[PDB]
Formats: C-alpha cells, sequence, structure tokens
C-alpha cells in the first residue's frame, strides 16, 4: 500500500 | 557473500542493484544499494568514484538474481549522483564512504512499495545496536575470494557487530578503523562480505524496528580471522543525508 520502512 | 543462504528478495524488499552500461551492450554489476525513501538508494562513494557518470548506470529494485529478471523488479535511471566530500581511500580503508542516487523511472517516478520493494529506516543521530547484536548483509558479491564471477541467486548471511576497541587491535585494523565506521565478524570467521557486496547493508534491529546500520564498505581478505568486515557507521552520517534528502 504506501511503504513502512523496515517491514518484510 | 561467503556463507549465507540464498534467499530471495521478499526477504530484503530495500535491496537495490546498481548496474553500469558499457558501450557494446553489456551492462555489469556494480554495487549493492538499499532504498531509504521512495526517491533515493543509498551506496557507497567508492563504487562510483572511477567512473561519476550517472547516466551509465542503471538501478533495479525488486531483483532476486543478478542478471536474470524477477518479476515485480523496476528499473530506473540515476537522477542525481551524490558522492561525499571527503571521500579518501588508503591502503585497505575508505573514509566516509557514503553516496546516494536520486532514481527516476523512464515514466518520471520513483519506487512504488510492493512485495519484493519496501525502504529500511534509518538509525537516529549517532545512535547503534551494541557489540554483539547479529546483524544480517545480503547481496550478489563473490562467494570464496578466489572466485572471478559473482552468484546469479541473491545471497544472505548473518554477523555480529564487533567493538571498536576489538577492531582496533594492532593484529586487527589498528588505527585503520575509525569511530565512522562499525566492524562486524563472524565469531568463527566462516561467513562474511566479499566484493561485489559493496554499498549494501548491514541490518539490525535498533529500538523495534530494522535498520540500515552499516554499509559494506571493505575488509582485507573475505572472512578471513581477525579481518572483520568494515562498515560505514550510518548513524554518524545522518546529518549528511538530510542536508541531501530533504
Ligand atoms: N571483505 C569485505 N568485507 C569486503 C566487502 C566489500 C568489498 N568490496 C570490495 C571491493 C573490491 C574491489 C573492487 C570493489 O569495488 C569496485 C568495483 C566497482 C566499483 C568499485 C570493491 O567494492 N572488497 C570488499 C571486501
Amino acid at each position: 500500500l504506501k511503504f513502512q520502512c523496515g517491514q518484510k | 557473500i561467503i556463507g549465507g543462504e540464498f534467499t530471495t528478495i521478499e526477504n530484503q524488499p530495500w535491496f537495490a542493484a546498481i548496474y553500469r552500461r558499457h558501450r557494446g551492450g553489456s551492462v555489469t554489476y556494480v554495487c549493492g544499494g538499499s532504498l531509504m525513501s521512495p526517491c533515493w538508494v543509498i551506496s557507497a562513494t567508492h563504487c562510483f568514484i572511477d567512473y561519476p557518470k550517472k547516466e551509465d548506470y542503471i538501478v533495479y529494485l525488486g531483483r532476486s538474481r543478478l542478471n536474470s529478471n524477477t518479476q515485480g523488479e523496476m528499473k530506473f535511471e540515476v537522477e542525481n549522483l551524490i558522492l561525499h566530500k571527503d571521500y579518501s581511500a588508503d591502503t585497505l580503508a575508505h573514509h566516509n564512504d557514503i553516496a546516494l542516487l536520486k532514481i527516476r523511472s523512464k515514466e518520471g517516478r520513483c519506487a512504488q512499495p510492493s512485495r519484493t520493494i519496501q525502504t529500511i529506516c534509518l538509525p537516529s543521530m549517532y545512535n547503534d545496536p551494541q557489540f554483539g547484536t547479529s546483524c544480517e548483509i545480503t547481496g550478489f558479491g563473490k562467494e570464496a575470494s578466489t572466485d572471478y564471477l559473482y552468484p546469479e541467486q541473491l545471497k544472505m548471511t548473518v554477523v555480529k557487530l564487533i567493538s571498536h576497541r576489538e577492531c582496533q587491535q594492532p593484529h586487527y585494523y589498528g588505527s585503520e578503523v575509525t569511530t565512522k565506521m562499525l566492524c562486524a565478524a563472524d565469531p568463527q570467521w566462516k561467513t562474511d562480505s566479499c566484493q561485489g557486496d559493496s554499498g549494501g547493508p548491514l541490518v539490525c534491529s535498533l529500538q523495534g524496528r530494522m535498520t540500515l546500520t552499516g554499509i559494506v564498505s571493505w575488509g582485507r581478505g573475505c572472512a578471513l580471522k581477525d579481518k572483520p568486515g568494515v562498515y560505514t557507521r550510518v548513524s554518524h552520517f545522518l546529518p549528511w543525508i538530510r542536508s541531501h534528502t530533504k
């Protein structure tokens, strides 16, 4: 959806 | 990477593969990098130093293999290439080995989030994990220091951060290592980063997030005893990063 830095 | 396992980009969705084009038709791999925000990738200045012609590099996001394509990959041109003023190399170390590439796709866009494209987090000003933390490094570099080719599948391995006191020991790197670098090794010197891994990330968990703690920079040999890999200490470059990613 949008970026969530750090998430796989 | 010496050791490690083979992985897919879904396990490192912020890893970027940077290539250089040649007149003749080949495009070759240069270095790894990580996505920090939709339009910015961070890598290492020594990867661009001998050929600072931004129009000859290609950056790919979502790539699990080196020369064949992955479904979901995105291709970009380097719109801005910011190298570090005060970058120096000596017989082993590179100082201020950090660089920023602003990417643009042929349609004028930046990266888009997918299951194979995600940003990695930055640390907070000068804040690092403690030595001992296991961090993971990833990339397409050599599997043995004697290889002359790079693997075609992405690799990853786990290494632990060691202390400056341990790395600055005379029989390790002495003073070649400074407060702006981090050293990480495998307890049993079995896995490490090697040539072809420069510019890719060292990721550790800081306050709950997977953060880009270091950039693969240099090391003597690969996985040699008392020869840790050295990484650019990103927590000490946050001012510089901000200055250009505002
Ligand atoms: N032992 C290590 N931890 C290590 C890590 C990354 C390295 N990168 C290199 C390296 C060696 C020769 C040339 C390089 O980059 C040039 C190729 C293309 C751009 C500059 C390297 O990054 N040695 C490396 C050693």
